[PDB]
């Protein structure tokens, strides 16, 4: 009688205290609405540029539209940012200065913003313990690793695509080799990725045309800046490709590519580790046996092993079964992997 | 319960807040009614040293540059360098941002809602088309099971084979089953007179696929521009093409709308087209035999008044090394001269008459 | 906390209005007005203000009459027309 009323009143108090969270959470956003409505009251600002300063207090501004004006100094700001050569902002009333406007390339934001999150990718590369060559034996992952450390820190996102040395006009790409590598020599930290270099890696065996001679001339600038009269002790380049046969044996000198990393799945612990990191979100039956999948797989591609395992998960979803036994893994990874061996020419 | 009696005052304050938000929330309609012009927005992060640094660069349509910080409501897809933003008369604030992509010559390339033909128009290809029918039905309805199993559908499917096989009308026939928006694109459309057009066409395709609703983008004649030359125009198509491959390799959020491709020949096979997001689904579509051609010609000719005395042996013998769209042209031609033959019923000589007529 | 304040003559001319709209009744007591300003910055800047009907008792000094609904309505409408200024304090015209 008395002992039950404390628990019952605890239940009424429970259902009474469980209704505040449905309102007090959205009231912060509702008040944030009026906070923004009070934040949109700072309006009517214009821009300008400073060329010549006569008086330390009042100088000449240059507007983007073309007409020039002169403004004063606001009591809040100081003479630090007031020096000429810094783009600033102005107001329509009294031509006061609220703050400055830092310059940037319309494109510099694109070249300095593309970023890729994910910090576990550095430890999701599997059992893998002045230039690096990522060649193309029967095993993939050249992009998941470079994008794994590049997604970890990379200190930048200086990606160099092999399609940026096209130079449709006269082949003066030396301005871009010295321009971008001059940016690499300017910025103290720099990491360079060179993916799919086989397209620009012509062996120039026979007499090349004008299209090949300019690309091989950019390769001559690469020679002149790797083993020429310029060291590359601090900058690092990652030459990724697809076929390790046409990789410019003139460029295959060990003076540039110190080590060679054959991206494959040789070790049973590396294939088992990559199989376990790719087999994370998949659900299976209690019968688990990875040694048959790892043992039967010999010299395959990592991401394509993910595509074959998920292809076996779809072969198992054809029968719309929630649980997925490893029989379709052995027979579907077996048969589909044999089809990859057929299409591995 | 004496300590829990103060909750009533809190609920009265909250319902009073809901009663008082109607006015300041009501002026949203009269202040944010209509942005009268369109102004381009360029994102540029500033630093104030709360007193936090946040600003943006504005450009009006009349070529006038002004100054304003990043303001408005809660932004999720905003803060991108886009156009068609909300702005009042003279205060120049940002109220309603909406992406423009406007250059309608590329935006309105092929505005198709849905086609008429379906997958039940062919015969003898279920063993090789069933994988594609699954690969378009299960990624559209079974998104829930993709989290229990951890499955991400591939975005590049290579529908390759000899020409004239009707792969375009067949992929469109499956696009009727996709129920999504169908958007064609031709290979020779990337080669333009001006420079950098292919970047606008590719970023436009991923602008409508990325921005718009879940759709279907089927391209064809990709082999006509997929040449791996070692100036050259196909190397410019290597700039645009390798740019697209960079947008299918460097973009992990590419889990959105797929990109279906079809090549009429595999002579110049680009080796860089092998990836989970790239053209990994390589299902070979050979030339249909006389049996399969009699099947697709029978189902494509099931509407005309065909004579029941068809043993398919004469047409099976005459159809040697033919294709799907060729027998479709024989069916259409038979439906063309069968009208002027007087007999409303399709005869048996019209098959070889059309075969020797158009071929 | 606050080293100096800035008071515009608009509020004191609103005290001239306090002495104008009396109506010759014979009270002329310490009419209390609701002072408004900008408390955001360290310096205080009075832009404008308004008043509230304030009446005391003759003998008892502890009698004071204010209004919450008039303060929330005048402050609500004034904040609706100008949200850059909020309540800060008050002021009385009495010399003692």
């Amino acid at each position: 009688d008395y002992r039950k009323k404390l628990l019952e009143h605890k239940e009424i108090d429970g259902r009474l205290k469980e209704l505040r969270e449905q309102l007090k959470e959205l009231t912060k956003q509702y008040e944030k609405s009026e906070n923004d409505l009070k934040a949109l009251q700072s309006v009517g600002q214009i821009v300008g540029e400073v060329l010549k300063q006569l008086t330390e207090e009042k100088f000449i501004v240059k507007a983007t539209n073309g007409p020039r004006y002169v403004v004063g100094c606001r009591r809040q700001l100081d003479k630090s940012k007031l020096k000429p050569g810094t783009r600033v902002a102005l107001d329509m009333t009294t031509l006061t200065i609220m703050r400055y406007l830092p310059r940037e390339v319309d494109p510099l934001v694109y070249n300095m913003s593309h970023e890729d999150p994910g910090n576990v990718s550095y430890s999701e590369i599997g059992g893998l313990s002045k230039g690096c060559l990522l060649y193309g034996p029967p095993g993939t992952g050249k992009t998941l690793l470079a994008r794994a450390v590049a997604s970890q820190l990379d200190c930048n996102f200086l990606k160099v695509v092999s399609s940026s040395i096209v130079d449709k006009y006269i082949g003066e790409s030396a301005r871009l080799i010295r321009e971008m590598f001059n940016y690499a020599r300017d910025h103290q930290p720099c990491i360079i990725f060179m993916d799919e270099i086989d397209a620009i890696g012509g062996r120039r065996f026979s007499e090349g045309t004008s299209a090949d001679r300019e690309i091989q001339r950019t390769l001559m600038e690469l020679l002149n800046q790797m083993d020429g009269f310029d060291t590359l002790h601090r900058v690092k380049m990652i030459m990724a490709t697809n076929r390790p046969d046409t990789l410019d044996p003139a460029l295959l000198r060990p003076g540039r590519l110190d080590r060679k990393i054959h991206i494959d799945l040789p070790n049973e612990q590396a294939r088992l580790d990559i199989l376990k990191i790719h087999a994370g979100p998949i659900t299976k039956h209690g019968e688990i046996d990875y040694e048959a999948i790892v043992k039967l797989s010999d010299g395959f591609n990592g991401a394509d092993l993910r595509n074959v395992c998920t292809e076996a998960g779809m072969f198992a979803i054809r029968a719309d079964h929630d649980f997925v036994v490893q029989e379709d893994f052995m027979k579907a990874v077996r048969k589909v992997a044999d089809s990859k061996k057929l299409e591995s020419k | 319960k004496i300590m829990k009696s103060e909750v009533l005052r809190v609920t009265h304050e909250l319902q009073a807040m809901k009663d008082k938000i109607k006015e300041n929330s009501e002026k949203i309609k009269v202040n944010k009614t209509l942005p009268y012009l369109v102004s381009n927005v360029i994102e540029l992060l500033d630093v104030d040293p709360q007193r936090k640094g946040k600003c943006a660069v504005i450009k009006t349509s009349t070529r006038q540059t002004y100054f304003l910080p990043v303001i408005g409501l809660v932004d999720a897809e905003k803060l991108k360098p886009g156009d068609l933003v909300g702005v009042n008369k003279d205060s120049y604030l940002i109220l309603e941002t909406l992406p423009t992509e406007y250059d309608s010559r590329v935006k309105a390339m092929e505005v198709d809602e849905r086609p008429t033909e379906q997958y039940s128009d062919i015969g003898g290809l279920d063993k090789q088309i069933q994988e594609l029918v699954e690969a378009i039905v299960l990624p559209m309805n079974h998104k829930e099971k993709f989290e229990n199993l951890g499955i991400q559908p591939p975005k590049g499917v290579l529908m390759y084979g000899p020409p004239g096989t009707g792969k375009t009308l067949l992929a469109r026939a499956c696009a009727a089953q996709t129920k999504a928006t169908f958007l064609k694109l031709a290979g020779p459309q990337l080669v333009q007179m001006f420079i950098g057009d292919g970047a606008k066409l590719v970023r436009d395709a991923f602008a409508l696929a990325k921005e718009k609703a879940p759709s279907i983008i089927f391209i064809d004649e990709l082999d006509a521009i997929g040449t791996k030359r070692f100036k050259a125009g196909d190397r410019e198509v290597q700039r645009t093409m390798l740019e697209l491959l960079n947008q299918l390799d460097g973009f992990q959020p590419n889990t959105q709308v797929k990109v279906i491709a079809a090549t009429n020949r595999v002579d110049i096979l680009d080796p860089a087209l092998l990836r989970s997001g790239r053209l990994d689904r390589k299902i070979e579509f050979p030339m249909p035999n006389e049996e399969a051609r009699a099947r697709i010609m029978q189902i494509h000719s099931r509407k005309m008044n065909v004579s029941p005395d068809v043993n398919y042996e004469e047409l099976a013998r005459c159809t040697d090394d033919f294709n799907g769209a060729q027998c479709k042209a024989v069916c259409v031609e038979a439906g063309m001269i069968a009208l002027r033959r007087g007999a409303t019923e399709l005869t048996h000589e019209d098959y070889m008459e059309g075969i020797l007529e158009v071929q | 906390a606050v080293q100096k304040v800035v008071v515009h003559p608009l509020v004191l001319l609103s005290v001239v209005d306090h002495f104008n709209r009396i109506g010759k009744v014979g009270n002329q007591k310490r009419v209390v007005g609701v002072l408004l300003g900008s408390w955001q910055k360290k310096v205080l800047d009075v832009s404008n203000s308004f008043a509230v009907p304030f009446d005391e008792d003759d003998k008892d000094d502890s009698v004071w009459f204010l209004d919450h609904d008039y303060l929330e309505n005048m402050y609500g409408m004034f904040k609706k027309v100008n949200a850059r200024e909020r309540i800060v304090g008050w002021y009385h015209t009495g010399p003692k």
